[PDB]
């Protein structure tokens, strides 16, 4: 620890910052070439990251604090090019040469003037003081002060220039920092920032497009209903502007469909459609445009260059679905799926688990033997007299010949092939729910097709028939993927007629709701007329607010305008039981983001209140509710509801927590995880037949498991506890729910990463239906069969002009690189390198490979896949 | 920028979380307790249900009955035997001899039976997850993976196929040859669904006498209690050479449990829904009355495969891991004289090593000759194949 | 506190006040070899030095042993004929520093209190460093696997000192070479027939505590046995 | 803890923030919740209390359990402590999760019901072999050869600690490895220092001790101390001398053969389980390894497969360095004259020669270590 004879900084650097006002002071000469001597000293012997105990960096702070404090702030007239070295050699050291509490205080020394990254050319590491402008000056500067004084006008171009500084200083993680100088810069008026900086990011570079991509999309994912309103459309033309792949524009602007601006999105449709160079592009984005993200679509792409561009529509209509019934066909035919059955024989061993077997002969067993026949045919399994569990018991349960016909649909699942063939054989029967099932299988079938199979060609033959009930459910569920307004003007006086048969007039804003997305409110008019007519004298059975209600949110989700809630919130203020249909549309709007603000009003406005029986209905929506908001949270919610739910209410209810916080997770998800999935067992290997059991006794989900284990080990201590006379339908229906196809699972509106494709019309009705019993044996066997019928399920696939090539294919885990080193690494899982066109893969992104460059997507689960191998 | 305030908005907020968990409950982790926000379940009905209304209905075992009149004779485990009745609350019926039931510790009345015995140590064998291997990886067995797939799962999968025509489908199939008959077994061990078990036989080496007869006995219970079960059986040459016997009484504790086993199988009332395969290393002294027609009926063999499976393994092998794009794997078999797939991945592993050795990814041809040089002349001279080339 | 034998009420079962053992003693019991000390010692001098010098000294001196950075030894090996101080010097070496004088016949009598199976005989270090003042011995060929079994665990695995061994045998040409490593083993020792002045000094040692006649004559005596033994 | 793990950017910007107050968001209503419901509804304190009843309900005299069978109906059958069983029942509390064959569960005293379970005092076995500290240095203080050294760093410890490279190569990692060589070249040594270096589960047991003078034993033993090994953790076992059982027998094994036999080849089947091999990689150490038996040394069931040679003369003065870096020595030190005394020494003789010229110095209490100390050395350690 030797001091002394080389230490040059206790003489020279020592004396000289010392006796600084000593030599500056009516010095002109000896003040600025000894100064410059300083810059030189400080910038010459510390840019080598070698000695950072600088003899100088940790010397010429001791003494030259007050000292510089005496140079800079107190001397006033820093001249031209004095100063030039002032804030160069005053400024390495400025970190250093103050504590910790730089944060306020990177101005006195550099704010005075902006020195002209010059001492900066050979080491790396004041935009923390343009940081600090933005964040507290500008923000107490134009808070609500838009327009002001230099502290703007000086500090945008500032904000611009430090902003090109940014990947023009080290081209390292400083890249990053624009978002965190453009967004927390003016927060609410983003727009007025990234108009200036996406000009900027068009002549930058074409490399770095994707870092900032997936960083402002978690910014976007969640985000306040300004920043969702301008940053998206902000982050969203990179493509359009600053790019020139433009492909980016399906499934990542969709989200500025239904929340930024309703004609926004066909007018990137029309972007799409103005440059439609070549083939593929084109073909990518439009083909999620119609079965895979949203409708309306298949009469959209008809106009004047109809040959096979334009003619593209009928393909995106009906003849991509007919591309994949063509893969379930013979890819199917291939790998496992025969047409049908083993399930009986796997409960065989009930018969010899402990004793004497042969005891258990359950009636209700028949819902779960149409479904025997519905699940396990599900996805192109087609049959011939393997309905016999649909016939039998078809024509033996007066309301289970509608399952018996319903499960015929689940047979020919979304299939366009031989509906008006195999549904003719059992149609001319004249038992109201054989012929309800049938010409509901009608609607079931082409569902999604929504060609020429029932606009009125099919369930008109039974709506001349108003039986009555179902000739709306699959005559509007074809039309689930329209939204012609044909259909709504031919049964919008079902509603209209006010029917003195609730049965139906309840489902009515279901039916004709889903149909529509938007405007038009002569719906939701005429539905809360009929509910203040009707709804409003009576307090009793729920039927009015489990049917009438959900039209009205089902034609207004998806809009964090706030515009619907002075509408509809206004319009059905009315009595508590009532009240129930206020603030449903209040919160369909909110699918994928963040705002707890609006979270802590669901348990706000009635957390318990001790509910003596009194708002149990109220608060059980409520819960409902707070199912949403959560169903996307690109990782951020996930747990925080699994946890908060699992804590409160679950565990502290009365009749919310030991009835309705289950149906949480059966709404959020079908992935497939010990978190939650094992959860519901806890409350399920406990049937408390206390409360309800039917609602701990009311598997929703798809992805087959292997949770098979302790499902048949309950029903071996199922042989003589657990009775089934309702239970049977319950056992066998759970059992074959999941795994209906080993496919045909991708429903959890994850898509291109987690873009909707809903999926929520369809299928609502059904999880909000189970409230609470007196449904489960008669008045539940309209939905508990085929309710939702939203599945686009595969995505590893080549679908070129001619499938020649297999595939390159390389399927990989969910990606977590944020800000890492060039390149980024993509995922882990590239252990398994083959060339299958396999599942879709519900934590899955594919990685290509084999020189295809993959100039189709490089982010829309149908990679087309152009090819060229310039790299030779 | 705000690095402390963010990192204590943190932690601050997670002790926050740690303390208002406590405030639920997690602490006090117990010996058996269940998890403390959950249990509240049994609280006060259920307490004083599982309890005061339910009494325990000690384990009994029958002895015989007599018709007209209830008079069994019970048997328990310390106490003596007795005269007793069962309660009318049952069906008086399936109480019959050889059976296990429960019986009131006070009124000594039977309430009702339960399970045959379980001797955990067998229940130690019920697999119960099918692995993740494939037919399709396992190429070669051309004309042996349908051999076996016939006598392996068609009459389940078509038990109507082969009884129209009125005749038995076969019953035993064996393995013999790292030619991969384990590899084989578990491709065939997964993709079935029945109930599947397999036993270790070395595992019934005991200490005392009889006993792993009486275990394989229980074994051979809970399956015909089974009703659509296969049984795979590992390396049975411990299981009994023969018995070749002399002077001396030595192994025959081996060939008692050997007979015990062999009766299983043929006449008097014999399994049902039951067949088998097992394997060995050396067949060479294999029992003849295994060998016995309606106990061994197939002979399906593991061979050196040719060049063709050899070549068809190379591109399994290989085809997950950075390569030349345009090797001619023929050579690579073309230098396989003798050799098993395992060997074939070895080598590909060995090659990966040297290409990881210095700095590369994608493998060379050069990678594959260092590979196979190493791998085949200076990995000969053991190399493990002569002794069972002769199977002796 | 473990192997606390206790009073508790009957009544509710209730731990109520406070009573055994430590199960090496009762080992030495069912052994009851011939404790003995330096004072019975016919004619084994140099062998006194070595042994002392082997055993003490790593003991007391742990800063020794490493002033001469030396890598500390670990067992001792003898030989000789039948009965010649082979047993009676190692009780003695044991007694002089307080080594808890343990032994192990391979035998089963004495197994019940180690392990309850105890397939192996290593359970025997659960109790080795327990008390570490200790010392096992190894008898006269399983003895020899054993002795493996041990040495070859302490062998920088178990880092635990004062844990000292001999195994016992003659005509040590006749044993495995896994017990010839040349840095297995560190050291052997020499025990020779009886001799003149070693004949006589035992004679002398095992008359003592006899009332005699006046006059001796240990002279002639000694001119007498022919080195049968010193038994 | 264990909230979410997305934490990302790692950096200042508004990602982690955004999550942390979110979570301290949903953390605050779920915590008001749990005050809000003793608020009006406090019915019982339930810290202690929904706990004071389950001790007044869980029998005062905790009677030792021993599972034996599962009817998860809450009510299934327990044993005694010599065996008078019954069918007693299972309440919510008990947490019915780890219900296994063979437990040490909670009974009550009156209908015996289960009061809950214990945890496992263990073991009386594992901790024979379960690992205590770095025995020993690093394989630097080793030497000699440093290249199959080298292959063996590479094959076991690269592994673990980039679990990266071969995924790049998209490749597992081998999975066996062995020595071998004359006796007394370094075999235990090195895996000593491969110890040392390590930050995983370790073990350690010889060949020799598996037969057992019963039957059918020993072979139990290996299975169910794979069992352990595969159960605990990353875990690299070693067993030294495997043909110590191929190559002695023992009088006091019962058998001969005829239980070697069964023992090692269901052993080998243990390395080359059907089901799910786990995380378990293992090295092999024996002097004579050409007559065991061949089967083990099938490819698969070990992969790494390094010789160990005589170590050169050149490399025997750098052994002697080793052996007389820190001790006192006499400046007379002519290493070489006593190197090539042996033509084929081994690396044991060095220290050998050291610690006995050392013992030498200490009976005269000198402290230089001079030549003719090394004479005697070389007299004494060798010429028997
Ligand atoms: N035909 C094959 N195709 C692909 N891999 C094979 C083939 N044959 C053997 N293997 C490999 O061999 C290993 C498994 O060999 P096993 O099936 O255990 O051998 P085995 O013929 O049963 O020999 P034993 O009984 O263990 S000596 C795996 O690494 C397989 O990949
Ligand atoms: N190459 C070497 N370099 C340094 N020291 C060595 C070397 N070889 C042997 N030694 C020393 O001698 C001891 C013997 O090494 P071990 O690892 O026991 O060899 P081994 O070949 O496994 O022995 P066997 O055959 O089981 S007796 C080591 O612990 C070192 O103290
Ligand atoms: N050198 C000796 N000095 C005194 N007594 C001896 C000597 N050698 C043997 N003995 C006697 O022999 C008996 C013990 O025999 P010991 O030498 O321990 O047997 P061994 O060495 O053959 O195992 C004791 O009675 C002991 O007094
Ligand atoms: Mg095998
Ligand atoms: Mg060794």
């Amino acid at each position: 620890m030797e001091e002394g004879g080389r230490d040059k900084a206790p003489v020279q650097p020592q004396q000289s910052p010392a006796a600084a006002p000593g030599g500056t002071d009516e010095k002109p000469s000896g003040k600025e070439r000894r100064d410059a001597g300083d810059k030189d000293k400080e910038q010459e012997l510390s840019e080598e990251d070698k000695q950072l105990q600088d003899e100088l960096e940790m010397l010429v702070e001791r003494l030259g604090e007050k000292d510089t404090s005496l140079y800079r702030p107190a001397l006033e007239e820093l001249r031209r090019q004095i100063r030039s070295s002032t804030t160069s050699m005053t400024s390495v050291p400025k970190p250093l040469k103050f504590l910790r509490p730089h944060y306020g205080k990177l101005k006195e020394i550099y704010e005075n003037m902006a020195p002209g990254k010059r001492f900066a050319a050979d080491i790396i590491s004041a935009m923390t003081m343009s940081g600090e402008r933005e964040c507290l000056k500008y923000r107490l500067v134009g808070s609500q002060e838009e327009l002001a004084s230099w502290g703007h006008e000086y500090v945008r171009h500032l904000a611009g220039e430090v902003a090109k500084e940014w990947q023009e200083l080290d081209d390292a993680e400083k890249v990053q920092r624009e978002p965190l100088l453009t967004l927390v810069k003016e927060i609410v008026p983003y727009n007025m920032a990234h108009n200036a900086e996406h000009e900027a990011c068009d002549l930058l570079m074409e490399i770095e497009q994707v870092d900032m991509l997936e960083k402002d999309i978690d910014e976007n994912a969640y985000a306040k209903v300004c920043l969702y309103l301008t940053s998206c459309v902000n982050y969203v033309p990179e493509p359009e502007n600053s790019a020139l792949l433009r492909c980016a524009l399906g499934v990542f602007r969709k989200f500025s469909r239904f929340p930024e601006a309703l004609r926004l999105a066909l007018m990137l449709n029309d972007m799409e459609l103005v440059e439609d160079i070549f083939t593929s592009c084109k073909d990518v984005v439009v083909q999620k445009q119609m079965a895979f993200m949203l409708g309306r679509h298949g009469v959209f792409l008809e106009l004047s260059e109809d040959v096979e561009e334009y003619e593209d529509l009928t393909e995106i209509m009906s003849n991509v679905q007919l591309n994949s019934n063509f893969l379930a066909l013979a890819r199917e035919l291939d790998i496992m799926e025969p047409k049908v059955d083993d399930i009986y024989k796997t409960h065989l061993e009930n018969n010899r688990f402990g004793g004497s077997g042969s005891q258990v002969d359950s009636a209700r067993m028949n819902l779960a033997s149409s479904f025997v026949n519905g699940f396990v045919n599900a996805a192109f399994g087609q049959d011939k007299l393997l309905t016999d569990d649909g016939n039998k018991w078809l024509y033996k349960k007066d309301h289970g010949m509608l399952s018996a016909a319903a499960s015929l649909g689940m047979i020919l699942l979304w299939d366009v092939d031989g509906g008006l063939t195999q549904i003719d054989k059992y149609l001319y029967s004249s038992e109201d729910y054989i012929k309800s099932g049938a010409l509901l299988a009608c609607g079931i079938v082409n569902s999604g097709v929504r060609n020429e199979c029932d606009p009125a060609l099919a369930l008109l033959s039974d709506y001349v028939l108003h039986m009555r009930l179902g000739s709306i459910f699959g005559l509007g569920l074809a039309y689930a993927g329209s939204n012609r307004e044909d259909v709504l003007t031919l049964l919008l006086p079902v509603m209209g007629d006010s029917k003195s048969s609730m049965e139906v007039a309840g489902v009515t804003a279901l039916a004709c709701g889903m149909i529509a997305v938007g405007s038009c409110n002569g719906d939701v008019t005429s539905t809360i007329l009929q509910t203040i007519m009707e709804k409003s004298e009576t307090e009793l059975k729920d039927t009015y607010a489990r049917w009438l209600p959900l039209g009205l949110g089902l034609n207004h989700l998806g809009k964090g305008e706030a515009i619907e809630a002075i509408l509809a919130a206004l319009e059905v203020v009315s009595e508590p039981f009532r009240s129930f249909a206020n603030t449903l549309v209040d919160v369909c709007a909110y699918a994928g983001s963040g705002n707890v603000l609006k979270v802590q009003q669901l348990l706000h406005i009635c957390s318990e209140h001790f509910d003596s029986k009194e708002k149990e209905e109220d608060k059980d929506k409520k819960e409902k509710k707070d199912k949403d908001k959560k169903e996307a949270p690109a990782d951020m919610g996930a747990h925080q509801g699994v946890a908060v739910l699992g804590i409160a209410l679950i565990a502290m209810g009365e009749e919310i927590g030991a009835e309705m916080a289950l149906r949480t997770f059966g709404h959020l998800l079908r992935y497939g995880e010990p978190t939650l999935r094992r959860a519901v067992p806890l409350a399920l290997a406990l049937i408390s037949v206390s409360n309800p059991r039917l609602n701990i006794l009311d598997s929703h989900d798809a992805d087959p498991e292997v949770s098979y284990n302790s499902i048949f080990a309950m029903g071996m201590v199922g042989s003589g506890t657990n009775n089934a006379r309702l239970a049977a339908m319950l056992r066998q229906l759970a059992q074959y729910h999941a795994k209906d196809p080993n496919n045909l699972f991708m429903v959890r509106l994850a898509q291109g990463l987690t873009h909707l494709g809903k999926g929520t019309l369809t299928l609502c009705p059904y999880h909000s239906d189970r409230q609470l019993m007196s449904q489960v044996a008669v008045a539940g066997l309209l939905t508990v069969l085929v309710s939702f019928l939203d599945v686009r399920i595969i995505l590893g696939k080549s679908h070129y002009v001619l499938y020649g090539l297999v595939a390159a294919m390389q399927p990989r885990m969910l990606v977590t690189f944020d800000e890492e080193l060039r390149p980024l690494p993509v995922s882990v899982r590239v252990g398994q390198a083959v060339d299958v066109v396999g599942q879709a893969g519900k934590p899955k992104t594919i990685t290509g490979f084999q020189t295809h460059t993959t100039p189709v997507l490089l982010a829309g689960e149908r990679a087309e896949l152009a090819t060229e191998e310039f790299l030779p | 920028t705000y690095s402390r305030q963010i990192k204590q908005v943190e932690d601050d907020i997670q002790q926050l979380l740690k303390k208002i968990n406590e405030l639920t409950g997690i602490k006090e982790s117990d010996t058996g307790l269940a998890p403390p926000a959950l249990w509240d379940l049994a609280a006060d009905k259920q307490t004083l249900q599982s309890e005061q209304p339910l009494q325990v209905a000690r384990c009994t075992k029958i002895i015989n009955a007599d018709s007209e009149d209830p008079k069994y004779i019970i048997n328990v485990k310390q106490f003596a035997k007795f005269v007793v009745d069962l309660s009318d609350q049952v069906a008086p019926t399936d109480i019959e001899e050889g059976m296990r039931v429960g019986v009131d510790r006070n009124k000594y009345q039977i309430h009702i039976p339960l399970p045959p015995k379980i001797d955990p140590t067998v229940t130690m064998m019920q697999v119960e997850e099918k692995p993740d291997v494939t037919y399709s990886d396992v190429g070669g067995c051309k004309e042996q993976i349908e051999k076996l797939r016939e006598v392996v799962e068609t009459p389940l999968l078509h038990p109507e196929r082969f009884v129209n025509l009125g005749i038995e489908p076969p019953k035993g199939v064996l393995l013999f040859g790292g030619t991969g008959k384990t590899l084989c077994a578990r491709a065939v061990a997964n993709r079935t669904d029945a109930c599947f078990i397999r036993v270790i036989g070395s595992e019934l080496v005991q200490k005392y006498v009889g006993e792993g007869a009486r275990m394989v006995r229980e074994l051979f219970e809970m399956a015909r209690t089974k009703k659509a079960c296969l049984i795979f059986f590992d390396e049975i040459d411990a299981i009994g050479g023969a018995r070749f016997d002399d002077g001396a009484g030595g192994d025959n504790e081996v060939q008692r449990t050997m007979l015990e086993l062999i009766n299983q199988l043929d006449g008097f009332d014999p399994r049902g829904n039951i067949k088998v395969l097992m394997a060995t290393n050396r067949p060479d002294t294999l029992d003849p009355a295994l060998m016995r027609p309606g106990r061994l009926d197939r002979k399906i063999e593991f061979s050196l495969p040719d060049l063709e499976g050899r070549t068809h393994i190379f591109k399994i092998h290989a085809r997950s891991m950075s390569v030349e794009r345009d090797i001619r794997f023929e050579l690579l078999a073309r230098l396989c004289p003798n050799s098993t797939g395992a060997e074939i991945r070895s080598v590909c592993t060995e090659a990966g090593m040297f290409a990881i050795r210095a700095r590369r990814k994608i493998a060379t041809e050069k990678d594959f000759l260092e590979a196979v040089n190493k791998v085949i002349k200076s990995y000969a001279k053991f190399s493990a194949t002569p002794r069972y080339m002769t199977y002796n | 506190t473990p192997n606390c034998r206790v009073a508790l009420r009957n009544d509710s079962y209730t731990l109520h006040k406070i009573l055994k053992v430590d199960p090496l003693v009762s080992l030495m019991m069912v052994e009851k070899v011939p404790d003995s000390t330096y004072e019975m010692i016919g004619g084994l001098d140099k062998q006194i030095k070595e042994i002392k010098e082997v055993i003490e000294l790593p003991v007391k001196h742990p800063e020794l042993f490493e002033a001469l950075g030396i890598a500390q030894p670990k067992g001792v090996l003898l030989y000789g004929p039948p009965g010649t101080g082979k047993t009676l010097l190692a009780r003695a070496v044991a007694h002089h520093t307080d080594c808890t004088f343990i032994r192990v016949s391979g035998s089963e009598l004495v197994q019940k209190f180690i392990g309850e199976g105890a397939r192996m005989v290593r359970e025997l270090f659960v109790m080795a460093r327990e008390h570490a003042p200790s010392i096992i011995f190894m008898d006269e060929s399983e003895v020899q696997r054993t002795m493996l079994e041990l040495l070859n665990q302490l062998d920088g695995f178990e880092a635990t000192k004062n844990i000292k061994v001999i195994m016992a045998t003659n005509r040590i040409d006749i044993l495995d070479s896994a017990l010839l490593r040349p840095g297995r083993i560190d050291r052997k020792i020499e025990f020779p027939p009886p001799n003149e002045e070693a004949r006589l000094d035992i004679l002398k040692i095992h008359s003592r505590k006899m009332n005699l006649t006046r006059g001796i004559n240990l002279r002639k005596i000694a001119e007498l046995m022919p080195g049968a033994s010193g038994a | 803890a264990s909230k979410l793990p997305l934490v990302t950017p790692h950096t200042q910007c508004r990602l982690k923030l955004l999550k942390l107050e979110r979570i301290k968001d949903y953390l605050l209503m779920e915590e008001e919740f749990i005050r809000n419901q003793e608020q009006m509804k406090p019915l019982e304190e339930k810290q202690e209390e929904e706990r004071s009843k389950v001790d007044d309900l869980r029998g005062t005299p905790m009677s030792v359990g021993t599972l034996e069978e599962i009817i998860d109906d809450n009510h299934a059958i327990v044993s005694t402590s010599v065996g008078s069983e019954h069918y007693v029942s299972i309440l919510s509390f008990v947490d019915k999760d780890l219900l296994e064959p063979g437990c040490s569960v909670l009974l009550n005293h009156k209908v015996h019901a289960v009061i809950g379970v214990l945890m496992d005092d263990t073991d009386p076995l594992v901790t024979v072999m379960k690992v205590e500290k770095a025995p020993q240095e690093t394989y630097a203080d080793i030497g000699g050869l440093d290249n199959q050294i080298q292959e063996i760093k590479e094959s076991v410890e690269l592994p673990l600690t980039h679990p990266e490279y071969y995924e790049e190569m998209g490749i597992k990692p081998p999975k066996g490895v062995i020595l071998y060589g004359p006796p007394g070249t370094g075999k235990t040594l090195l895996a000593k220092a491969v110890a040392n270096q390590t930050s995983a589960t370790f073990l350690r047991v010889v060949g020799s001790e598996l037969i057992q003078k019963y039957l059918g034993d020993g072979p139990k033993l290996v299975r169910e101390l794979f069992r352990v090994a595969e159960e605990h953790a990353p875990s690299i076992v070693f067993i030294d001398e495997i043909d110590a059982i191929g190559t002695k027998r023992y009088d006091s094994n019962s058998g001969g053969e005829r239980e070697i036999q069964r023992t090692m080849l269901e052993l080998l089947n243990q390395l080359d389980g059907f089901d799910s091999r786990g995380d378990v990689k293992v090295i092999m150490a024996t002097n004579r390894i050409e007559t065991l038996d061949p089967a083990l040394i099938r490819p698969g069931r070990i992969d790494r497969k390094i010789e160990f040679p005589l170590p050169d003369e050149k490399t025997k003065k750098r052994i002697f360095q080793i052996h007389t870096s820190r001790m006192t020595l006499a400046d007379d030190v002519t290493l070489d004259d006593l190197i090539m005394a042996k033509d084929d020494l081994s690396g044991a003789d060095i220290k050998a020669i050291c610690t006995e010229a050392g013992l030498m110095a200490l009976r005269e209490r000198r402290m230089k270590v001079t030549n003719e100390d090394f004479k005697k050395s070389k007299e004494n350690v060798l010429y028997k």
